[PDB]
RNA sequence: CGCGCCGCGGCGAGCCCGAGGGCCCCGCGGCGGAGCGAGCGCGAGACGCCCCGGGCCCGCCGCGCCCCUGCGGGCGUGC
């Protein structure tokens, strides 16, 4: 709304906030972000380094689906688990009935290892396991599996 | 002493007999509580805030 | 035409103004510079204390 | 609690639960804020042509000549300025302005619940302007059915005791006090009560009315409810909608209504309750303070600070 | 209360003070313009 | 004239009363701002600042960030001054008592389902308004995305990330890179 | 219209009147949720009302030692 903004506090000042030494001209810098290696240098190596140069390998065109690669840690696969029955799963840590997750059908592909699982077997089927997310989930007696 | 001799030329003083003291609190004396300057017109005020130190009446 | 080349006429009252600062109390503690010989022993001593030492 | 309901005659005929959208927190500050930014939603665009004012030839005589440098018009007419006459704006409008406002889905529904809630209060409806002082309840059920004359419309209201709040707007019908009556918004009107209805036609009997307005039940307007955002409305229910409200909320996929809160009604009684007043302890007695005045004037004020008399007086 | 009890007695004992020291300091102030002297 | 200027700094603006148009937040306040002056206790003291913040203050509590704090001291009453969320990688929760300004729905209904309890600062205010047995409790205020630019990137002593995307090597590769 | 910061509202490990279809109803992306590395790729729990610092863990660069499926795994050390 315009009838709460500052600049029609101004009225009657002759200069709108802008000075009577210096006033308000046209470009007095140039237009957009020129400058940045002359006469504002001293603002582009303060705040942002790297913006200068080249850089690494380039690709002619990226695959934005085959770099995709979702990931989950252990510590959220008993959440997908519906609640209903994860008392019961806890209840009976079964060797012979173990609940089996395949997080794929969630969306992921790659299980990686923060946090820590309950006490109970179960059976995780992924892609690719890192080397901890294996040595904590055989550590509570489950197994890793690939699947299609 | 040595402070005060750096602002000589701003300021005068010397030695007050027991009759000039007397005049200034009974007259012009008031008193600083929690920030404010309170007249001072009785001996209530200055037992309330000095007993600590055993002073209890103007005297 | 020339202009002035150079003053500090109001320099020390500029300075003043918002007190001398003073630099914080952790930076006379920074480890940044001591021997790492003298810092490595250092951590070596107290992951062996009880009292000390914070390993699960 | 349960709600009474009323023939279309006056008397008392049933009773019906209370829904449980009436529980919900009042929120001015909820229900201001999504008056403006739908009311906001309902505008037309308009703009100045965008060749106003640049369609004639004019250049600048430059110095030399005794005359300011503004663009001209052969034979030195200003032109092309905000500040000569035929002149373009400064700044002229433009119909790319954005003219409507976002709102979340959950803060629209909150804003009706919040307004439905006002209206179950006799004490917001009567402050909002409505004349209810002839009214037997002010969540006001009443069963109708089936209504085509204005004659038997009219015979309903009054069987009740609204009919004063229709005669307030048939009233004051008046032509408006600025240009607006030259933009086809000649007259004014006051505003009514409100039925809200379900299953039976009752549109055609009610509309013609002064001051009313219809809403069926399953699209509920929040610019009906709060007019001038100003929430608590007088509404006339009929029996099927007042009894669809429930089922109605239960159609709205993963909603839940929000969480009843108390009232400075209910704070101003928790601190004067033994529970609370049993903290208490009192401050220290607060310091006396007297104006200056020369104790040498007199033997007394003299006294005050020595009792002794060694001092002399004067 | 019990405020306006220790307040009248407090008063009270802060008086008889004043009239204890008075003399008693009116008494030093002559004696020193006294000793010097001797 | 009077020289006041010497040896007096300049005076201070902190936030004395809440600036939400929330109706439930002006009245809880209002409240436990006269029990402050009729009790000088400083947990209502403390209480009373907390209800004035500004939401970026007042960061949210996780269940089991509260499991964590409130153990070996079960019996006691947290207090939280923002809203309580839910955090699904704790499997299992315990038994406690919380009062917060808000509850998530999914996080109530996990409390409950323990045993615990879900108070409102006016069930506090009723029960326990001078704080006896209760904890006050509060999150990582410097944990926004937005603290952790704050600063001068590209000066050698800075540890913080520049904003947009730079794509070069000038400056970026350590010292010696400029 | 785009960028930064601050305030207030709603909901919260989630959030969301895209376009479209039947002021009401239904409605994908996306952004957030993990980072680091030029890249092959590998991938975080240990403490803490809050803030500041310390310690430790992940990636990039280096290097003892032991081993199975091996220029691959494990366990360490240092800026
Ligand atoms: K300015
Ligand atoms: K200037
Ligand atoms: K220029
Ligand atoms: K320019
Ligand atoms: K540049
Ligand atoms: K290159
Ligand atoms: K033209
Ligand atoms: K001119
Ligand atoms: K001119
Ligand atoms: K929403
Ligand atoms: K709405
Ligand atoms: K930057
Ligand atoms: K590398
Ligand atoms: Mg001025
Ligand atoms: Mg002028
Ligand atoms: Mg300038
Ligand atoms: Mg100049
Ligand atoms: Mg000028
Ligand atoms: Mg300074
Ligand atoms: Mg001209
Ligand atoms: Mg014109
Ligand atoms: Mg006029």
């Amino acid at each position: 709304p315009t009838r709460i903004r500052k600049s029609r506090k101004r009225r009657g000042h002759r200069q709108m906030g802008y000075g009577r030494v210096g006033g308000h001209r046209k470009h007095p810098s140039g237009r957009g972000k020129a400058g940045g290696l002359q006469h504002k240098r001293t603002s582009f190596d303060k705040y942002h380094p790297g913006y200068f140069g080249k850089l690494g390998m380039r690709n002619y065109h990226v695959r934005r689906n085959i770099e995709y690669n979702p990931t989950i840690n252990i510590d959220k696969i008993w959440s997908l688990i519906p609640e209903e029955q994860r008392d019961g799963f806890l209840q009976r840590k079964s060797t012979t009935e173990a609940p089996v997750v395949d997080v794929t059908r969630f969306g992921f592909f790659k299980v990686l290892g923060r946090g820590s699982l309950p006490q109970c077997p179960i059976i995780i089927k992924a892609r690719y396991f890192s080397s901890d997310a294996e040595k904590k989930l055989r550590e509570v007696g489950g197994v890793p599996l690939l699947v299609p | 002493l040595n402070a005060l001799r750096i602002v000589d030329h701003y300021v005068t003083y010397g030695e007050p007999t027991v009759e000039t003291i007397r005049n200034l609190i009974y007259k012009r004396g008031f008193a600083k509580v929690n920030g404010q300057r309170i007249p001072i017109v009785d001996n209530n005020l200055i037992d309330e805030q000095l007993s600590k130190h055993n002073i209890l009446c103007a005297e | 035409a020339k202009l002035k080349n150079h003053t500090s006429k109001n320099q020390n009252r500029k300075d003043h103004r918002n007190g001398i600062k003073k630099p914080k109390k952790s930076a006379y503690t920074s480890h940044k510079g001591m021997c790492p010989k003298y810092l490595r022993n250092l951590r070596r001593s107290r992951a062996n204390d009880p009292r000390q030492s914070l390993r699960p | 609690p349960t709600v009474k309901v009323f023939g279309p005659t006056g008397t008392q005929v049933a009773e019906l639960p209370r829904p449980k959208v009436f529980n919900v927190p009042l929120r001015p500050d909820i229900i201001n804020f999504v008056h403006t930014q739908l009311r906001k939603c309902l505008r037309t665009p308009y703009a100045v042509s965008r060749y106003a004012g640049v369609q004639c030839t004019a250049h600048s005589w430059g110095p030399g000549r005794a005359v300011a440098r503004l663009p001209r018009k052969h034979g030195g007419i200003g032109a092309y300025a905000n500040f000569a006459r035929g002149g373009h704006m400064a700044h002229p409008t433009t119909v790319i302005r954005r003219w409507c406002r976002k709102v979340n889905l959950n803060q629209r529904r909150y804003a009706v619940a919040s307004a439905l809630a006002a209206s179950a209060n006799a004490a917001l409806v009567e402050a909002r302007g409505h004349r209810i002082a002839d009214v037997p309840s002010i969540p006001l059920v009443v069963d109708t059915d089936n209504v085509t004359k204005t004659k038997d419309a009219l015979a309903i209201i009054k069987a009740v005791g609204v009919l004063r709040d229709v005669e307030r707007c048939k009233d004051s019908r008046h032509i408006r006090a600025g240009r607006g009556k030259m933009r086809n918004r000649r007259y004014i009107t006051r505003k009514g009560p409100l039925v809200i209805y379900n299953t039976e036609d009752v549109a055609r009997g009610f509309r013609n009315l002064p001051g009313v307005d219809l809403c069926h039940v399953s699209s509920i307007r929040l610019l009906e409810l709060a007019p001038g955002s100003h929430p608590g409305r007088l509404i006339l229910w009929t029996k099927s909608a007042f009894a669809s409200l429930d089922d109605v909320y239960a159609a709205k996929q993963n909603y839940t209504l929000p969480r009843s809160c108390i009232t400075q009604t209910d704070i101003e009684r928790i601190l004067q309750s033994d529970a609370v007043q049993k903290t208490f302890v009192p401050k220290r007695d607060p310091l006396v303070i007297e104006r200056k005045v020369d104790p040498f004037s007199s033997k007394e004020a003299l006294a005050r600070l020595d009792p002794s008399g060694t001092v002399m007086p004067k | 209360a019990e405020r306006a009890t220790e307040k009248e007695k407090r008063a009270a004992l802060v008086k008889d003070h004043a009239v204890k020291s008075a003399q008693v300091y009116a008494r030093y102030y002559i004696d020193l313009v006294e000793s010097e002297k001797k | 004239g009077i020289d006041l200027k010497t040896g007096i700094k300049k005076r201070k603006v902190e936030r004395k009363e809440p600036k939400s148009p929330n109706p439930y937040i002006r009245l809880l306040h209002n409240a436990f701002k006269v029990v402050y002056e009729n009790t000088g206790e400083d947990f209502t003291k403390v209480l009373t600042k907390r209800l004035c913040l500004s939401k970026t203050n007042r960061p949210v509590l996780s269940v089991s960030r509260l499991a964590h704090l409130m153990h070996k001291r079960e019996d006691k009453i947290a207090v939280v001054a923002s809203t309580v969320t839910n955090d699904e990688r704790l499997v299992t929760i315990p038994r406690m008592t919380i009062c917060a300004l808000k509850f998530s729905a999914t996080a109530r209904s996990r409390i409950e389902k323990a045993g615990g309890r879900c108070m409102s600062f006016d069930e506090l205010l009723a029960e326990k308004p001078t704080g006896d047995n209760c904890v006050l409790l509060q999150g990582r205020r410097s944990c926004r995305a937005v603290c952790k630019k704050f600063g001068s990137p590209g000066r050698p002593n800075s540890h913080v990330k520049p904003k947009g995307e730079h794509k070069g090597r000038r400056g970026a590769r350590g010292r010696h890179s400029w």
